[PDB]
């Protein structure tokens, strides 16, 4: 395994450790995710074109647009929060708790 | 403090009826006399008539599945047919050895 | 919302956890996994109120982050042998970042904190379904790659389930968080014999699910969603409060009950691989669930709390409105012990 | 000369939030009865 | 009848198993709801499953 | 079998659909009769034993406990019906279907051929009798009894069923015959050890074992009447009768891992009778001395004589009949005082002279005054122990001493003296309580006659 | 409240215990049959 | 076919129904006042349904028989003894008042309902609105605690937060005076010990905060006695005045079938009315609350459900 897999798995080990920190601003939280969907764009991407698996090529855009339509709710969850608090900190949503 | 010293609306704790003021000779069964009469009738029949007089005679006269008087009949036949024949009454082994095989030792 | 969009949305959850159970592609799997949480928010905000969007926001980011790390793992997998067939993983590293995001996907500890809130927040009906359907898809993921999984970490994470449910439900006077824990202690019962013995784990899986089915069915009937507000039950429908105590006692496992027949059998099958201290951890750990169990029965059908007056006017309406099933629910979670040998139908 | 059941008193240990009250959890608070908490146009100015 | 029996018996098994599920109950379930902290445990138990299982 | 158990479940609806002014009557006749039933099973045979099915057997050791069993069912709803009385026709047809569970889970237990069988029902009754204690239970305390009463137990029965159910996959059944035919030595290993502890802790903890007896003075103080009785004279023959089974399969372990359960017991026996000598209710003191002779009874389970087994069968039987009369007695002084306790009323022989002749001859028979079958199985442990250690004698000799003492303490702190002057309600006792009386005392004294009966399978 | 027996409903549920019945005896005997055919008993 | 979510797909639409004669009317007015005569005669002219003010034995008349149960089993409170000693110990006034504010939102649950499904609009006195003037003056003459104020905020608070409230509110103005004089007239023993304070209390109540929140998001008509008589003349304000402040235009066929489903499922609605808050005025002790409820079982027509009682002379049980 060459070293740009490594980088790519390194990047979204580093965005699921920065979506996992959550100093504030859900929508960083939001970031995080969808730069975690990137990189696992990315990799699959370079495996799939790597091996000359050629029905696979399919599967990328398939991936991109089910997350992409996961931002979409996320963001609406997103903006409900705010009108409720005026603002989208992750401190806030403690009504419910353990 | 207008508060009424009322914890709650509750009622008065009842007091025990006797079951001898409204009915004496009650036999202290139930508050129905008729009822009450025929469960004491039930009870002493059933109980002490039936179960304890039939089931004591039944158990006093059951069978010899235990065989008492069976071993007592085997035992004497066997002291006398050892004592006629000289034999040495109840014998050491309750197994005969010439059929156990012990390990040979060679130590 | 509109009954015809509802109907649309439940039957959406429907095929997406159809569509994980019935696909031999991960891709699809995944895929049934996306389309089960996208349909699965609007149910949880279907009576608006800002607890049930804090719910649905916490649920959403939680099934997030287990799809993009169960992405991640096909994604390993692929990588080290050219496969996209749901079979044991070819790489270890990516058969526990599968572990872990079924864990999350499933709420075993130490990824159970999402479960008491997100419980709490919904509805009594979100509830149910909660608890019962959406376990389904990730435990039959588990159950089609169980010759993968380490054992170790996955009796790690059943057991610190059983604890966690156990100590968790004793603090509790609310009624859903009793729940919620009571179903990560009965997850991680189910996921502690996956190693060994994957029926007993749908075994144990049918059986919870009827009796949490008649227990949020009973606790709906009886519109209460604390521990004082059923106290209030027996003042009005007292039948409902025994059947309720029934149920209690069978859900904590009380032989001749029908809550003792998967514990019995899973603490059998351990048994037969040599296996002993876990599953008397376990038992003697489950006598907490039963602890809180008996102390909600005490509060409900053992004992008349005091009531107040305007209940009055409550006995003289009658339920409009009722849950078929619910007697099957009731009698199937209490009184099926004797057919026990029937889970040779691979059930 | 009658059975015990359960007064004001009793049921109060049932009331709270949490089992077993804490110095840090003795602040919390029971949800709203039903599961609702109180929520607790813009001026523009054209000038010449 | 009070030393052994009402004290000390009571002390040894059902009062200390009282004492130490209530003390876990209140530590497991003291979480104040904040999710920064749940997912700070979510980092940790997924770092500490990779490199102490395998 | 099945003529008996399907009588004792058709007791069932016969309840749920009799009128509302007829349960009792119909309750106890028909219970009677089921009775009159078990007696035929006494006829038991020298050899192995009566095989009914593949399900169910039954035993020299199980038949005087089943005809014990189906005897107290009358008893207890004759002590029943009177507290009940203001009770609504539901919740007495509920009360009286608890006790006919009870019942069937009890009968079934000692057929129960297989131990899974047997675990299942000895666990099976645990669900009633808390139920009982905890609905129609007057204090407020009996929610605390019914906790411990449940987690003391499960606490020594889970591990039980590990045991159970490892033994099936080592030696392949779980069936009494095929275990004591096949049965092999237990060697001295650490994991032997706990397979022992396992099996034996379950039913240690329900004779009860001192120090492992705190719920049950709880249980019984709390609990009604039939709940006492039913808890006293039965409930606690289960560990008995446990211990009598699966001690077939912990040979030779048992000659030296029964040693801190003897001492436990030979002194506790001593502790917990010294405790009835300072004690300001009846129900706690009759609840020690059911601790004591339980007590007696593990030392003879533990030391595995032929001569320890018919003294623990018989005693089994005495101390029910005998325990069960007691709190009978105590519970016809508390519906009129309504104080349980002891010191409170008094003079009472001078009131009710023939409740004082009741009073007189349950405590002889808890005395164990030769020759009733109390003193039998005390005499045949007491025995077996001077043959397993000559010194023993000295604790055995001087807990009679201080049973006969609190036993008498209780006639006279209640019979004898004066009278209390300010209570002026006690009416005449009524003929309910003393046809109960008889139908407890009359069978110990019919049992004195014909010993065999109760002697168990090594007679 | 104020209701009749519905008797298209009191016909539907005999109809269907008394079809699923006479199903069930004849899948028996059709089950019986079979097994005895394929076992050479009868 | 009760109405359902099954019925809402297939035809059921209520905003097909509304004809601009729904309109709720509410009439308030203080004690004595003829507000009953012209609410009656309101109704009688737009073609409404008059819903008779709620009384203790309100829900009586709508389950089982309409005849009213024995007091012990309906409201355990009475109003003459209220008037007799309203400071009495064992706290009537504020049973009372929850009793009546309970059957007030029952009342409007059952008006709601009828005017959802028929169309056809309703008239009513003085409804779960306008219910805590009483709780004020009570609190004011020193009849009740602060503790009964604040169970009562709560319990309006959550129920009240789900129903619309009416369009046209009438209030007839009587002065204190004039009231007192209709009462002593009227003849009632029990009335005649209303003290004058409790009468201004009442009168102050509507005018310091009902009338002034209510003017916020409804149209309101106060009137004085002698503009209340003519009828003719309130019936052509009502049909003048436009509703377009409250929240009724903005209700749709969703938010109807939300509110239509609330309405039936009395159950539903009095929910909260029970909430688990121990005031010793209405928290009933175990022993009470089990023989009052086994009593109440007791009765003719109550032990099953209403279409299961053979002695009432339900037939056909066996396969109903
Ligand atoms: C002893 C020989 C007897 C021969 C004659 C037949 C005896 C029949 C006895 C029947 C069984 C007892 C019945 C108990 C219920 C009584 C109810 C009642 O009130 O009666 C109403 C009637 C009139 O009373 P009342 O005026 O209406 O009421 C007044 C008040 O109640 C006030 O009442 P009270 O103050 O009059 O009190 C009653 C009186 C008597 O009442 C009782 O206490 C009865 C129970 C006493 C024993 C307590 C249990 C201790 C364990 C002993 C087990 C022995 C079992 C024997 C078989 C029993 C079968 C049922 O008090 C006592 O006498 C205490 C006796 C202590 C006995 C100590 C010795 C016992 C062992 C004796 C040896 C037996 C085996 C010998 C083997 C070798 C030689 C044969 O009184 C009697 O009839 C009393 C009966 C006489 C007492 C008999 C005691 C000795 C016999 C024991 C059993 C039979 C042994 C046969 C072999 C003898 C050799
Ligand atoms: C084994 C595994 C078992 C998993 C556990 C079972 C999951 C049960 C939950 C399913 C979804 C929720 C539910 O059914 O409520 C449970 C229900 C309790 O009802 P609830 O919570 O009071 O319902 C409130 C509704 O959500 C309030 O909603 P609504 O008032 O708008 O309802 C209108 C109604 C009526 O809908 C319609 O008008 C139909 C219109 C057709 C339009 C077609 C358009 C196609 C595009 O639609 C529904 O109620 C849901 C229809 C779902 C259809 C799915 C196919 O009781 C059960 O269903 C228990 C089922 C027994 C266990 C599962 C089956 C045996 C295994
Ligand atoms: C009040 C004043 C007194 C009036 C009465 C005066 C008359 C006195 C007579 C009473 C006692 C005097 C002694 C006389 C004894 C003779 C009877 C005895 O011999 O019979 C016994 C027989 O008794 C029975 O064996 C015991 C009775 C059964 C007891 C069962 C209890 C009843 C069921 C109740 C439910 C069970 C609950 C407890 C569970 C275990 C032993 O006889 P046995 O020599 O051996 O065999 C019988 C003959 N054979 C040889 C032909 C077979
Ligand atoms: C309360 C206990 C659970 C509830 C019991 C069920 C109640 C409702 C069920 C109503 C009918 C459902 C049956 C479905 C009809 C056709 C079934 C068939 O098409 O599928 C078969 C499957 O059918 C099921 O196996 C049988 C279901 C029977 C469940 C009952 C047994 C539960 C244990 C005993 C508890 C006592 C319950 C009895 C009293 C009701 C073939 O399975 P297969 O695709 O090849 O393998 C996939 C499963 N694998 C992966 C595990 C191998
Ligand atoms: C509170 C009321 C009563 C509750 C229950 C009390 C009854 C439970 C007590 C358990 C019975 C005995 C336990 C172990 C018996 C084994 C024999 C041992 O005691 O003697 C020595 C054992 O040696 C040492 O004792 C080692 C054990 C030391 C550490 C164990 C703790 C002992 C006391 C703890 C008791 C705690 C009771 C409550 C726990 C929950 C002999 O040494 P050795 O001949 O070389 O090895 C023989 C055993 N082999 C052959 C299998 C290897
Ligand atoms: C490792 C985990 C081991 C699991 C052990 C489970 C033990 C089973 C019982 C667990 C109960 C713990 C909870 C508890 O009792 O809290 C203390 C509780 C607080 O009262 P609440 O009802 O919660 O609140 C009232 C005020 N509103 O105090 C009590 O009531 C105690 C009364 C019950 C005592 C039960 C006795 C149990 C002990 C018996 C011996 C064996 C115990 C089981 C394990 C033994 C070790 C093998
Ligand atoms: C009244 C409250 C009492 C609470 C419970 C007391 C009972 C405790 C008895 C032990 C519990 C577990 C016993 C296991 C059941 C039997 C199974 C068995 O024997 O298997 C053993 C397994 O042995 C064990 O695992 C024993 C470990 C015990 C773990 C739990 C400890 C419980 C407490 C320990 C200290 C005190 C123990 C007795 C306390 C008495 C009550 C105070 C060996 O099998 P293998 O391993 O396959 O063969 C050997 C080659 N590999
Ligand atoms: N919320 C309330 N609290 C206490 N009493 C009330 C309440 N509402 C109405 N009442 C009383 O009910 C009686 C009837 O109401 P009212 O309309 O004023 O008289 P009438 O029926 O003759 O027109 C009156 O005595 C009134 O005081």
């Amino acid at each position: 395994m060459p070293l740009v897999y490594m980088n790519i798995i390194m990047a979204f080990a580093i965005a699921l450790a920065g979506l996992l920190m959550y100093r504030s601003h859900l929508m960083s939280s939001l970031l995080c995710l969808e730069g975690m969907m990137l990189s696992l764009f990315i990799m699959s991407t370079l495996i799939i074109l790597n091996t000359h698996f050629t029905l696979a090529n399919m599967m990328p855009i398939i991936l991109l647009v089910f997350a992409a339509c996961e931002a979409a709710l996320g963001l609406s969850l997103l903006v409900m929060v705010s009108n409720t608090y005026g603002t989208d900190y992750v401190q806030n949503l403690n009504l419910l708790q353990c | 403090p207008p508060e009424p010293t009322i914890r709650l609306q509750e009622d008065p704790d009842p007091e025990d009826e006797n079951l001898y003021e409204k009915n004496p000779d009650s036999h202290g069964y139930d508050k129905d006399p008729i009822v009450d009469l025929w469960n004491m009738r039930v009870v002493f029949f059933f109980g002490f008539s039936i179960v304890l007089v039939l089931g004591s005679t039944f158990v006093a006269y059951l069978p010899d599945y235990r065989m008492q008087e069976w071993a007592r009949r085997e035992a004497e036949r066997l002291v006398k047919y050892r004592e006629a024949n000289g034999l040495p009454l109840m014998e050491s082994n309750c197994f005969d050895p010439n059929k156990i095989q012990l390990p040979e030792d060679e130590d | 919302m509109n009954p015809i969009i509802y109907t649309t949305l439940i039957m959406t959850v429907m095929s997406g956890t159809m569509l994980v159970m019935i696909s031999s592609h991960w891709l699809l799997i995944w895929i049934g996994f996306e389309m089960n949480l996208l349909a699965m928010i609007p149910v949880l905000m279907k009576n608006f109120n800002p607890r049930a969007t804090e719910a649905a926001t916490k649920y959403f980011l939680t099934q997030a982050t287990a799809s993009m790390m169960l992405m991640m793992a096909i994604i390993i997998n692929l990588l080290y042998s050219g496969q996209w067939t749901i079979t044991k993983m070819f790489n270890p590293v990516a058969m526990t970042m599968m572990t872990m995001a079924l864990a999350m996907k499933l709420g075993l500890s130490p990824f159970h904190f999402w479960v008491p809130e997100v419980t709490q927040g919904i509805s009594l009906q979100a509830g149910l379904l909660l608890l019962t359907w959406q376990k389904l898809a990730p435990l039959s993921v588990l159950c089609q790659i169980s010759q993968s999984i380490n054992p170790n970490l996955m009796l790690t994470m059943a057991m610190l389930s059983i604890l966690i449910g156990g100590w968790g439900g004793l603090n509790q006077t609310q009624l859903r968080k009793i729940m919620a824990y009571s179903s990560i202690a009965h997850m991680g019962w189910m996921t502690a014999v996956l190693p060994y013995n994957t029926t007993m784990t749908i075994l144990n899986l049918l059986i919870y699910i009827t009796m949490t089915l008649a227990m949020f069915m009973l606790l709906i009937h009886s519109s209460a969603t604390t521990t004082l507000s059923l106290s209030h039950t027996w003042n009005k429908m007292p039948v409902i409060t025994s059947l309720m105590m029934v149920t209690l006692l069978s859900m904590g496992g009380l032989p001749p009950l029908s809550g003792f027949m998967p514990k019995w059998m899973i603490i059998q099958e351990m048994t037969k691989n040599e296996s002993i201290i876990m599953p008397t951890l376990m038992a003697m750990t489950a006598l907490l669930n039963l602890y809180f169990y008996m102390r909600l029965a005490y509060s409900s059908s053992l004992t008349m709390f005091p009531s107040t007056n305007n209940m009055k006017m409550k006995w003289q309406f009658e339920h409009t409105k009722q849950m078929k099933l619910l007697p099957t629910m009731i009698v199937l979670s209490t009184l099926v012990l004797p057919m026990t040998p029937a889970l040779s139908s691979l059930n | 000369a009658r059975q015990w059941q359960p007064d004001v008193e009793w049921a109060e240990q049932f009331g709270g939030a949490v089992m077993y009250p804490t110095k840090e959890t003795a602040h919390w608070k029971p949800p709203p009865w039903n599961d609702v908490d109180p929520p607790k146009n813009l001026t523009l100015n054209f000038g010449p | 009848s009070s030393l052994l029996d009402l004290i000390w018996l009571e002390t040894i098994l059902p009062k200390t198993t009282s004492f130490i599920q209530m003390k876990m109950s209140i530590m497991v379930s003291n979480q104040k709801g904040l999710i920064k902290l749940y997912f700070l445990s979510f980092l940790i138990t997924i770092m500490i499953s990779m490199t102490l299982f395998n | 079998m099945l003529k008996i158990i399907i009588p004792t479940t058709m007791l069932l609806p016969m309840t749920w659909m009799s009128k509302h002014n007829m349960i009792w009557i119909n309750a106890t006749v028909h219970s009677l009769l089921i009775s009159l039933i078990s007696l035929s099973l006494l006829n038991q045979l020298g050899e192995n034993s009566l095989n009914f099915s593949l399900t169910f057997f039954s035993d020299s050791l199980s038949a005087p406990l089943l005809v014990l069993t189906t005897w107290l069912l009358p008893l207890m709803l004759m002590a029943s019906q009177s507290h009940l009385s203001k009770e609504t026709t539901t919740r007495k047809k509920l009360y009286i279907t608890m006790l006919i569970l009870l019942q069937l889970f009890l009968i079934m237990t000692f057929t129960a051929t297989e131990l899974i069988l047997f675990y299942i029902l000895f666990e099976a009754t645990l669900v009633p009798t808390l139920i009982i204690i905890t609905r129609w239970g007057n204090q407020t305390e009996r929610l605390n009894a019914g906790l411990y009463f449940l987690f003391y137990t499960l606490a020594g029965s889970l591990p039980l069923l590990v045991a159970l159910v490892y033994i099936q996959n080592t030696t392949g059944s779980l069936n009494f015959l095929i275990i004591h035919y096949w049965s092999h030595p237990l060697s001295n290993s650490w994991s032997n050890i706990f397979m022992w502890l396992a099996c034996i802790m379950a039913f240690m903890v329900k004779m009860p074992l001192y120090g492992l007896h705190l719920w049950l003075p709880k249980a019984h103080v709390e609990a009604p009447i039939a709940g006492s009785m039913v808890l006293a004279a039965v409930l606690l023959k289960l560990g008995g009768y446990g211990m009598m089974r699966i001690t077939t399969i912990l040979n030779p372990l048992t000659n030296y891992m029964a040693y801190p359960f003897l001492m436990l017991s030979m002194w506790g026996m001593i502790m917990t009778s010294s405790i009835c000598l300072r004690q300001t209710d009846l129900k706690s003191l009759i609840a020690y001395s059911s601790v004591s002779h339980m007590a007696l009874v593990i030392v003879a389970i533990m030391i595995q004589t032929p001569w320890s087994f018919m003294g623990a069968t018989a005693l089994m039987i005495a101390h029910g009949l005998t325990s069960s009369m007691l709190f009978c007695l105590a519970n016809t002084n508390y519906e009129r005082v309504h104080s349980r306790t002891m010191i409170l009323a008094r003079g009472l022989q001078t009131l009710l002279p023939l409740m004082a002749t009741w009073w007189l001859v349950a405590s002889l028979t808890n005395l164990a005054l030769p020759p009733s079958i109390n003193l039998i199985g005390e005499l045949f442990i007491i025995t077996a122990s001077f043959s397993w250690s000559n010194i023993t004698i000295i604790l055995m000799g001087m807990n009679m001493m201080i049973t006969a003492l609190y036993s008498l303490y209780m006639l006279i702190t209640t019979q004898r003296g004066k009278y209390t002057h300010h209570i002026n309600n006690i009416k005449p006792s009524f003929t309910r309580e003393n046809a109960l009386m008889a139908l407890h005392i009359l069978p110990l004294l019919l049992l004195t006659l014909n010993p065999k009966m109760i002697l168990g399978p090594l007679y | 409240p104020h209701g009749s027996p519905d008797w298209l409903k009191v016909g539907l549920t005999l109809g269907t215990s008394v079809f699923l019945w006479i199903y069930l005896i004849k899948q028996h005997k059709e089950d019986v049959l079979e097994y005895k055919r394929r076992n050479g008993l009868e | 076919l009760q109405y359902g979510p099954l019925a809402f797909v297939l035809g059921e639409r209520t905003t097909r129904k509304l004809t601009e004669t729904s309109k709720v009317i509410t009439v308030d007015g203080n004690i004595c006042s003829g507000k009953g005569r012209l609410a009656r005669e309101i109704a009688e002219k737009l073609g409404l349904r008059h819903f008779p003010e709620a009384g203790i034995h309100y829900a009586d008349s709508t389950t089982g028989d309409g005849k009213p149960l024995d007091v012990q089993l309906s409201g355990n409170c009475s109003l003459e003894k209220f008037y007799d000693d309203p400071k009495s110990n064992d706290g009537n006034s504020y049973r009372l008042q929850s009793w009546l504010y309970a059957s007030r939102l029952l009342q409007y649950a059952d008006a709601l309902e009828h005017l959802l499904s028929t169309g056809q609009g309703v008239v009513l006195e003085r409804s779960i609105y306008s219910d805590f003037v009483f709780l004020e003056a009570m609190y004011r003459q020193g009849f009740i605690r602060k503790q009964c104020v604040e169970h009562y905020n709560e319990v309006k608070k959550v129920t009240a937060c789900e129903y619309l409230p009416p369009h046209v509110v009438v209030y007839v103005d009587v002065p204190v005076p004039e009231i007192q004089s209709r009462i002593q007239k009227k003849g009632n023993p029990h009335e005649m010990k209303i003290t004058a304070a409790y009468l201004q209390d009442i009168e102050n109540a509507y005018k310091k905060t009902f009338l002034p929140e209510m003017s916020e998001k409804c149209e309101v008509l106060q009137y004085s006695a002698r503009e209340a008589e003519d009828a003719e003349k309130v019936v052509e304000d009502i049909e003048y005045l436009k509703c377009d402040k409250g929240p009724w235009p903005d209700q749709d066929d969703r938010t109807f079938h939300r509110l239509r489903m609330l309405v039936q499922n009395k159950l539903e609605v009095l929910n909260y009315t029970t909430i688990p808050v121990y005031l010793p005025e209405i928290t009933i002790g175990a022993h009470q609350s089990d023989r009052v409820f086994q009593k109440f079982t007791e009765l003719p027509g109550r032990k099953y459900s209403p279409g299961y009682n053979e002695d009432v002379g339900d037939k056909w049980i066996w396969l109903k």
